[PDB]
């Protein structure tokens, strides 16, 4: 359930939103689609990965 | 590079935004990676913007 994540107004960096899934499958290229990545840095995974 | 000699040297060059830089990053998943051009990291090289 990624709703919570796209439905709403975001919250900012001292009140954030936390989203813990497990069990599911969910689908990436539509999420990857909705977002335009500025940057990322990734620490011992990659994002292919 | 600019105080060296090499054997050979291969350049790929395309025009792309600096907007989708991160598209083009060692580890991303983007459309680019998955589709469009996957870096080869067997030989020393270098991805400039
Ligand atoms: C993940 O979401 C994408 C939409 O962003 C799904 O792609 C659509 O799939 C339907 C069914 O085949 C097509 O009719 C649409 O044209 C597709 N749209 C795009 C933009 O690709 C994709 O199927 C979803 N993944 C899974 C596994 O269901
Ligand atoms: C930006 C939307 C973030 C959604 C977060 C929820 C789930 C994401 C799970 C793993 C993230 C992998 C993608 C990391 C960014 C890839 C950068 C790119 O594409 O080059």
């Amino acid at each position: 359930d990624f709703s919570p994540m796209l439905t709403g107004t975001p919250p900012q960096v001292y009140n954030f939103r936390r989203l813990v899934f497990t069990d599911c499958n969910y689908n990436l290229t539509k999420l990857l689609s909705l977002f335009q990545v500025s940057e990322f840095s990734c620490h011992q995974v990659c994002p292919d990965a | 590079l600019a105080s060296g000699c090499y054997s050979s040297l291969t350049v790929d060059y395309f025009a792309y935004p600096t907007s989708l830089a991160s598209y083009l990053q060692q580890g991303s998943t983007g459309e680019i990676t998955q589709y469009n051009y996957k870096q080869d990291f067997s030989n020393p090289t270098c991805r400039i913007l």
